[PDB]
């Protein structure tokens, strides 16, 4: 069961980097949503960077965990250096997508799909 | 023969002895060496020997491969090592080629070879964005063809043609959305194998 | 002396002859120190001693770059000077070892 | 149903929803939102247009290939109307001017035209009728064009007994002539969204408890009129028309409590504080007090 | 009166048809060709279309090439800061409707997602002559344009 | 000013919504008593990180459980 | 073998200095290039009249598709799916059953104009020349939708173009 490692040797150090990258994302949605001129309030767009590390709470194996900082990083790279545009921020939010229907029932009424 | 390709057995066997010569300087590394019918050497080596092995054969007085042609990956799933890294370097010296191959996987990373050749730089941004590989100690690892925000690798054999989202102008929202991907026409998969074998040298034993 | 190499970073070499049997004199030196059976030291002492002679041996630059059929005499010096390089760093990583490890059963084989 | 009107695929562009929808009035502000919610799940849509086709442009890119058809039309000529019916399932109307015209008055746009779409749709066989009407439509209003409002109201009631009618209060968005007015410059106003009116417009087409009911499309928050203007200048971050315009903004939002409402279809209404700097941004170079 | 009306439009329309200023997004290969078409064998500086013309003085866009996703945003600004009135031309396959790579993931199949579009040149790519041809539809399309004629029936 | 701080302290505290203001006591722990998650205790810290100006690394961050803790930290 | 573009050393002779100087003060060389531009003026214009003038094409040239007939008025094409298999864009759709007088048809044959890349591989591959692209290449359009041909406007471009379509086989067969 002997792996190498990306950078964390064990969940602990791969916890510490999390928190880092959770960290830096909190604090650079103000600027985020000033520089891009969302209309979504500050809260919104924290409270989605709170969604996106959450749904991934289950993982165990500290090299996915790195992994996942790995492409968080690069994700708050090319919001800071505004190389992502207004459309790009926004992506995260499926304005556009009306809601998929989840109770079987409604499910079942419009289509086959589980 | 007209039409047949004709083989060329000097140069056959010269790398032949030079894919024995580099066997030999670094056992410790090379795991398979072979040249193909059509007269190209590949090494196969373990992926701990990539900056060793490349550098040897950048420097070395009898390699002097100084240029690298191009820097890949091919997914192959059914390999439990399923991305397989191939160096195509060129001599200008000895005016000939060789190919280093080596392995990885989703989450093992291979030590990025910019210091051995700064060709490498760009190569392994590629790998990274179209087969999700990893390079560790990158100058600076990052997309570099997909879209801001894309999700997955699209060169990987299980990601879809199409891929899963699509773009188009929204009027309510004044902006290019991102929205599932729906289409008018399905692409039509074909099924083009002949049920008959084609070639028998390369029958696999059952 | 020429007036140029006609390589654009590559300056002339003034003492082309003294140049490379201090850097051949170098390799052999740094090659001492890798085990005696390794085929980098074999291999490489050869040809570095195989250079060297020719060096000796001809005391005309442009006949000795005929002899060495390595380019331009810097390029001759360009050379040893990585050949130099690589064998500090093959000491470090001693790839004379034997493989590290097996590849899985079916790494290389294709077609699957 | 028809093979051709059954639904099919998970709601896209390129899916089939179903519905058959002409528009009339289609090219304004009203008609950009719902021609695009129409052709976001892939219905096809007819747009009847008085106007150069290069003033449809902008709902070309609405609907996949073939799922949004322009046709011309003459607001008298019940020919032109036919033609743009006799195949839908539903026809919303959403023709009207703020203004009045040598050619068109206020007893045109609103009582004569929305008439005769009612009745060639009724005879041309469409199920489904849906008309904008107003708020404070009244026969008594000081405003013409609310009086117009009532009468025409009615008239569609009588004509096409089906029909669902839907009173909004002004609405506010992008391209309103509400939030800009102001920008651009006693009475309690209720003003509702844009996308809300939109939602309710595209459930009222599938809801079939909503056929033959009148619904009232009111926001979430009643404003004194000095206190909604007051906000808006401090949104736009600047120092704080016709007659029968005038009289339309000063007349208080009435209150129908009988009337079904956006909640009745399952549209949540957006507050305009959500909304009011989307609107407002453009016109840059604390929320409003609210009635209990 | 309606006689006045009518002749304005000739007028305005005339002037706007023999003036076209394209900006061209030269995506990939379809630019080559109108290179071509400016090119001396048929000249479109003749028919008063200008070589190149900025964003802010540009009549028609000319999408010439494929629109992948990445790129699509950046189409869209340049679209909305055209001034009016203002056309769009999609030149090729790839612009139409995605052409060889329409069930690519990283391409916009058609360009008439983003903005929309007044003339469809096909090819792959359209030679400069279809493109030329293309350019004199557009101008026809203008001649038919009805615009003070409609206003004034208001 | 050991006061000061720890007054401090529980200002920026009541401000954190999530935190019932009756339940929050100078010596609760944030994960046992007040029921908060691991990056709700990272949100806190960056709010001292601004009310005191200084920064609080991650290793000194991850033991600051309770506020009695960060009175304590910011003393030394 | 190779050869130097820029490998020259000036001549330092007074004469050639002074040469030098009175090409940098004189501007002799921007005159010359300026000889140039003038003589293109006086030159003739490539320019041809287009519409009335139209350039040259071959007869190989890949235009806009048809189907094609027997001499008879029969339909070509049998429904082989050839042309649907080799399309590099998959452009082509077919749909095939016996026709009533149990002759081997398509029912549907469409091509996306759109998709196609004009390539000519559905020509190449049919083994009856049904399937061609013409000389037609003036066919631009107003809306997408009229770019997604089917079979009656294929077969109505074969009709309408026919008699151009069978000179350009008849030309070009024998290197086929
Ligand atoms: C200020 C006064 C300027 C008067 C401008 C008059 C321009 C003359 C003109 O319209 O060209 C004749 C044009 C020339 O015809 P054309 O523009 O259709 O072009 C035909 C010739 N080829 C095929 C080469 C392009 O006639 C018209 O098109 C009718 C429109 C008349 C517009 C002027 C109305 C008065
Ligand atoms: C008895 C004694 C009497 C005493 C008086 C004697 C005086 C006579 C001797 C003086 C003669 C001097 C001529 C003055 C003209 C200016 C000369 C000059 O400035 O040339 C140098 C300048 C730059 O040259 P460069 O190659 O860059 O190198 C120099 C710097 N290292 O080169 C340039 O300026 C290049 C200009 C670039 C622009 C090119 C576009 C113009 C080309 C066509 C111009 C045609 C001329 C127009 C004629 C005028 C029309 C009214
Ligand atoms: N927006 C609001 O605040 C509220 C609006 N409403 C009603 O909603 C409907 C649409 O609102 P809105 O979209 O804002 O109105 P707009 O003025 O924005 O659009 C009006 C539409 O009516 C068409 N139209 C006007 N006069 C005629 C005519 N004589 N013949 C044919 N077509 C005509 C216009 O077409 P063209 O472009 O050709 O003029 C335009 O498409 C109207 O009935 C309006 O009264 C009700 C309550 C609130
Ligand atoms: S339409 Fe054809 S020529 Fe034009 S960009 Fe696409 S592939 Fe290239
Ligand atoms: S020309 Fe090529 S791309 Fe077009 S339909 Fe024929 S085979 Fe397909
Ligand atoms: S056009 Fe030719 S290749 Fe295509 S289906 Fe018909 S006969 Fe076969």
């Amino acid at each position: 069961t002997s792996v190498k490692p990306i950078f964390s040797r064990d969940m602990n150090e791969a916890k510490r980097r999390v928190r880092e990258l959770y960290r830096a994302w909190y604090r650079e949605v103000p600027n985020t949503v000033h520089l891009f001129q969302l209309d979504i309030s500050v809260k919104q767009g924290r409270d989605k960077v709170r969604e996106m590390f959450k749904k991934n709470a289950h993982i165990t194996d500290p090299r996915v965990v790195d992994l996942l900082v790995i492409k968080g990083k690069m994700e708050l790279e090319e919001t800071i250096k505004v190389w992502k545009q207004r459309t790009h921020v926004m992506r995260f939010f499926h304005e556009t997508e009306a809601p998929r229907p989840k109770d079987f029932l409604s499910k079942f009424y419009v289509g086959h799909d589980p | 023969r007209p039409t047949v390709r004709p083989r060329n057995d000097v140069a056959h066997k010269q790398l032949s002895a030079f894919g024995e010569y580099v066997a030999e300087i670094l056992p410790k590394y090379v795991q398979q060496v072979q040249v193909s019918c059509f007269n190209e050497l590949e090494i196969c080596i373990h992926p701990d020997g990539v900056i060793p092995v490349l550098t040897f054969l950048r420097d070395h007085s009898n390699a002097q491969f100084k240029s690298l042609a191009d820097l890949t990956a091919v997914d192959i799933p059914t390999r439990q090592n399923r991305f397989e890294i191939v160096y195509n370097l060129l001599s200008l010296r000895f005016n000939s080629r060789i190919r280093v191959k080596t392995y990885t996987d989703e989450l093992t990373p291979i030590e990025s070879s910019v210091p051995v050749y700064k060709a490498a730089n760009w190569y392994e941004r590629e790998i990274w964005d179209m087969f999700g590989v990893f390079f560790a100690n990158h100058p600076d690892l990052r997309r570099i063809l997909t879209d801001y925000g894309f999700e997955g690798h699209p060169f990987r054999k299980d990601f879809p043609l199409s891929g899963y989202v699509e773009l188009r102008y929204d009027d309510e929202v004044k902006r290019v959305v991102a929205e599932p991907v729906e289409l008018a026409q399905e692409f039509r998969k074909f099924d083009l194998n002949s049920p008959w074998e084609a070639f028998p040298a390369y029958r696999q034993p059952p | 002396l020429k007036k140029t190499t006609g390589l654009v970073g590559l300056a002339v070499c003034e003492t082309p002859h003294e140049r490379l049997k201090i850097l051949y004199t170098k390799i052999l030196d740094v090659l001492g120190h890798i085990p005696k059976n390794a085929a980098y030291r074999k291999y490489t002492e050869q040809i570095t001693n195989e250079k060297l002679s020719m060096v000796k041996a001809e005391p005309d630059v442009k006949k000795l770059e005929e002899r060495l059929q390595g380019g331009q005499i810097e390029e001759v010096i360009l050379q040893a000077e990585n050949e130099l390089s690589l064998a500090r760093k093959m000491i470090q990583w001693k790839p004379w070892e034997p493989l590290v490890e097996e590849p899985p059963a079916s790494q290389w084989k294709w077609p699957i | 149903l028809h093979h051709a009107v059954i639904p099919h695929g998970k709601g896209g562009r390129s899916s089939v929803s179903g519905i058959v929808a002409t528009v009339f009035g289609a090219t304004g502000f009203l008609g950009r939102y719902v021609v695009n919610h129409l052709g976001r799940m892939g219905s096809q849509v007819i747009v009847p247009h008085r106007c150069e086709p290069y003033d449809t442009m902008h709902l070309r890119p609405m609907g996949d290939l073939g799922q949004i058809i322009f046709m011309d039309w003459n607001g008298r000529d019940k020919d032109s109307i036919r033609r743009a019916v006799e195949h839908s399932s539903v026809v919303i109307n959403l023709v009207g001017r703020e203004w009045e015209t040598q050619n068109f008055d206020f007893e045109d746009v609103f009582v004569k035209i929305p008439q005769a779409i009612a009745q060639v749709s009724k005879e041309a066989g469409v199920e489904k009728f849906i008309h904008i009407s107003h708020l404070n439509a009244d026969i008594k209003s000081s405003s013409k064009y609310l009086r117009s409002k009532a009468v025409g109201e009615k008239e569609v009631r009588e004509t096409f007994p089906e029909a669902t009618i839907i009173k909004p209060a002004e609405i506010f968005g992008r391209e309103d002539r509400f939030l800009n007015y102001f920008a651009n410059i006693k009475t309690v106003k209720q003003p509702v969204y844009i996308v809300d009116v939109t939602k309710g417009i595209i459930n009222a087409i599938k809801d079939p408890d909503a056929r033959g009911k009148t619904f009232a499309f009111v926001g979430p928050s009643r404003y004194l009129l000095f206190d909604l203007v007051q906000y808006v200048f401090a949104v736009a971050h600047r120092p704080f028309t016709t007659r029968d315009k005038v009289e339309r903004i000063h007349t208080t939002d009435k209150i129908l409590p009988h009337l079904p409402g956006l909640e009745d279809l399952g549209v949540e209404a957006t507050p305009l504080e959500l909304k009011a700097i989307e609107v407002l941004r453009r016109h840059r170079t604390q929320p409003a007090k609210t009635i209990p | 009166g309606e006689y006045v009306v009518a002749k304005l439009d000739d007028l305005i329309n005339w002037a706007r048809r023999s003036s076209l200023w394209p900006m061209t997004f030269g995506l990939a290969c379809c630019a080559v060709e109108m290179m071509h078409m400016a090119a001396p064998r048929y000249d479109m500086d003749r028919f008063g279309v200008v070589f190149r013309a900025s964003p802010r003085q540009s009549d028609v866009m000319i999408v010439a090439g494929t629109l992948t996703n990445k790129m699509a945003p950046a189409l869209r600004k340049v679209y909305d800061q055209m001034p009016e009135p203002r056309y769009v031309v999609s030149m090729g396959s790839c612009a139409n409707g995605g052409g060889y790579y329409h069930y690519s993931y990283s391409v916009v199949r058609g360009c008439d997602r983003i903005v929309p579009v007044d003339i469809y040149v096909p090819g792959c790519p359209p030679t400069a002559e279809a493109l030329l041809y293309g350019i004199l539809q557009l101008q026809k399309k203008i001649k038919r344009e009805k615009r003070l004629r409609i206003w004034y029936r208001r | 000013t050991l006061e000061g701080i720890k007054d401090r302290v529980l200002y920026v505290l009541k401000l954190y919504d999530k935190i019932d203001p009756e339940k929050l006591s100078v010596n609760s722990h944030f994960m046992k008593d007040l029921g908060l998650d691991s990056l709700d205790q990272v949100e806190i810290i960056m709010a001292m990180e601004d009310e005191f100006g200084f920064e609080i690394p991650d290793i000194d961050a991850e033991k600051l459980m309770c506020p009695q803790e960060i009175v304590d930290y910011i003393a030394d | 073998t190779y050869k130097y573009v820029n490998l020259r050393e000036p001549s330092m002779d007074m004469k050639s200095v002074t040469d030098r100087a009175a090409q940098t003060l004189l501007w002799t060389e921007l005159i010359r290039g300026l000889g140039m531009t003038l003589s293109y003026l006086f030159r003739e214009p490539a320019t041809i009249n287009y519409p009335f003038e139209k350039g040259p094409l071959s007869p190989r040239f890949r235009g806009e598709h048809a189907l094609r007939r027997y001499p008879s008025g029969e339909e070509r094409c049998i429904a082989c799916k050839l042309c649907e298999a080799v399309c590099p864009a998959q452009a082509i759709t077919i749909e095939a059953e016996p026709r009533a007088d149990g002759s081997r048809r398509t029912t549907r044959y469409d091509i996306d104009m759109t998709k196609c890349i004009y390539c000519g591989f559905c020509q190449e591959a049919c083994p009856v020349d049904a399937i061609v692209e013409g000389p037609n290449f003036e066919f631009s359009t107003e809306t997408h939708e009229e770019l997604l041909y089917n079979k009656e406007k294929l077969l109505n471009n074969g009709d309408k173009w026919e008699a151009e379509i069978a000179a350009n086989i008849q030309a070009d067969y024998l290197y086929r």
